[PDB]
């Protein structure tokens, strides 16, 4: 059924599941033309596939090309979307296919269902978690392989770096939460926020920078802290 | 012209044929349906005074033989029955219309109803999708459930009506999985019409059996597969225009002659709302479209 606040820690046991994410799929920008009409123009964008207990991200890159003379392109997403987690799955050995796939947001339930229709073991299920994976795009070095594709390309990255060797998945997938929504609220601040000391840097293979235990701590304190004033903002409260 | 006598009527009952319906008290002296038009199928159909739960009945056709009615007060029901004797048969019939102890089959010379509804059922098809062959009518009940029901148990009572199910591999072809969820001409046209019902006729003539079983007895399942024969041909592109036009007129006469106050459970909005004015054939139901505005608007 629908993942939410009760069967929350479902996505820590040793079940295999995968988080679909299609908000970045299809990138437009809008514009004027010549005429004074407005037009899109299509951007790079990704599906963002996650597994909640490991970190292993399978980041698959959605080149402009894929749109070109394509009518309906927002449904056309879903169905692409679909279409490329089923053969990511595909691709996988057996004994690493997800027994569960959890999609972010409703619309992409028919297109995976009907995608795989070869998998009838796979529980498609909705969640109605207001999870914050739209803001990936957020995430610099996430940013620029988007960006600079010029292909289709399927990279794969460890959303946790190497938080994992000292706590366990529970915590950091709210660390990885709590880190996106303050990136979904107020970007620039939470950048700031993540890069004000110049020493504490980020590595090469790595996402996030690497703070030490009592950083992340304060780091976490500071997230909160930016969450909770825009919410004032936002509602006059 | 036809009858189905019967051997007495020991229990309060609401006796339908068709779309007509007597009340008929404890022992009182009923003895048959008389003037049944030959050349369509029937249904005779049955509610204890006692139980208006289980509405139950028997489809027939007078060409496949003689048939009449008892009640058995071991099962506690109005069994029909075949008589292999043609002339003990003849005599029952001409004695009870000699006492005048029959109805008579009330229809009106212009009333194009019953054709309308069953212009396409044949007791052949019938008795495949109710299965049980030492019988040449079939018997229907408010609890039967279906084929595709069972899926998701006694396999002698079931509705053998063919499976249709929008999410699965005989509906996909693998590599059109969008193409062919969005539109259903596939199949629809090429597994539905071609592979298994053959022609166009057998595949409106169980839309049309489901329907008045969803009627008649208020079958649940056979309301889910009227709906999703339904919804099939709107949701495909390309449908040969004879089977639109047929369809807008099958579909008129079934709106036409539902009981106004069960329009709540026999109609469903999804369904209905998506095949009038989302559906690729939004525009072809014209008569369907205006009947169900001007009746139950609010549904919409």
């Amino acid at each position: 059924g629908a993942m939410n606040s009760s069967n929350y820690a479902e996505l820590f046991n040793n079940d295999i599941k995968l988080f679909v994410d299609d908000t970045n799929v299809y990138r437009v920008t809008v514009h004027k033309t010549f005429e004074g009409n407005v037009a899109t123009k299509a951007i790079n964008g990704c599906i963002f596939t996650l597994n909640p207990k490991t970190g292993h991200l399978f980041l698959k890159i959605i080149h402009t090309s894929v749109w070109a003379g394509q009518k309906r392109l927002s449904q056309l997403a879903k169905w692409k979307t679909a279409e490329e987690v089923s053969a990511l799955v595909r691709s996988l050995p057996k004994e690493e296919q997800p027994k569960q796939i959890i999609v972010t947001r409703k619309a992409m339930l028919d297109p995976l269902e009907v995608h795989m229709l070869d998998f009838p073991n796979i529980a498609i299920r909705p969640t109605e978690l207001r999870l914050p994976f739209s803001a990936a795009m957020s995430i610099d070095k996430l940013s620029d392989v988007v960006m600079k594709a010029t292909e289709p390309q399927m990279v794969l990255f460890n959303i946790y770096d190497d938080w994992l060797d000292r706590i366990s998945s529970y915590t950091a997938f709210s660390r990885l939460t709590l880190l996106l929504r303050a990136l979904k609220t107020n970007e620039e601040s939470a950048k700031m926020i993540l890069l004000s000391d110049p020493t504490i840097t980020i590595k090469s293979y790595h996402l996030w920078p690497s703070f030490t235990d009592e950083q992340w701590i304060t780091i976490e304190s500071q997230m909160r802290d930016l969450i909770l004033t825009e919410y004032g903002r936002k509602y006059n409260v | 012209m036809n009858t189905v006598p019967f051997t007495s009527a020991p229990i309060e009952v609401t006796i339908g044929i068709d779309q007509y319906s007597f009340n008929v008290k404890e022992n009182q002296p009923f003895h048959g349906i008389k003037d049944i038009p030959i050349g369509h199928v029937h249904v005779i159909h049955f509610q204890h005074a006692d139980n208006s739960s289980m509405r139950y009945g028997y489809w027939f056709d007078c060409r496949m033989g003689n048939f009449y009615i008892q009640y058995d007060p071991k099962d506690g029901l109005y069994k029909m029955m075949e008589e292999r004797d043609g002339a003990k048969f003849e005599n029952i019939v001409h004695n009870f219309k000699e006492r005048q102890m029959m109805v008579s089959y009330p229809k009106i010379d212009e009333d194009d109803t019953w054709y309308n509804l069953t212009e396409f059922v044949q007791m052949d098809k019938i008795r495949k999708i109710v299965r049980k062959d030492e019988n040449q009518f079939s018997y229907v009940d408010s609890s039967m459930t279906t084929v595709q029901e069972n899926e998701l148990s006694d396999p002698a009572h079931s509705l053998n009506y063919t499976v249709i199910n929008f999410k699965s591999r005989e509906a996909i072809r693998p590599g059109h999985e969008m193409e062919d969820f969005l539109d259903k001409s596939y199949y629809l046209n090429t597994v539905m019409l071609q592979g298994i019902f053959k022609n166009s006729s057998n595949y409106f003539g169980e839309l049309q059996f489901a329907f008045l079983n969803a009627m008649f007895f208020g079958n649940y399942g056979s309301s889910l597969q009227w709906h999703a024969m339904i919804e099939l041909i709107c949701s495909s592109a390309t449908v040969p225009k004879h089977m639109l036009d047929k369809l807008d007129e099958i579909l008129y006469y079934q709106i036409k002659t539902l009981p106004e106050q069960y329009s709540d459970i026999l109609l469903n909005e999804r369904v209905w709302n998506i095949c009038l004015y989302s559906s690729f054939q939004k525009n072809s139901l014209h008569n369907t479209e205006k009947i169900m505005e001007n009746k139950y608007p609010e549904l919409l």
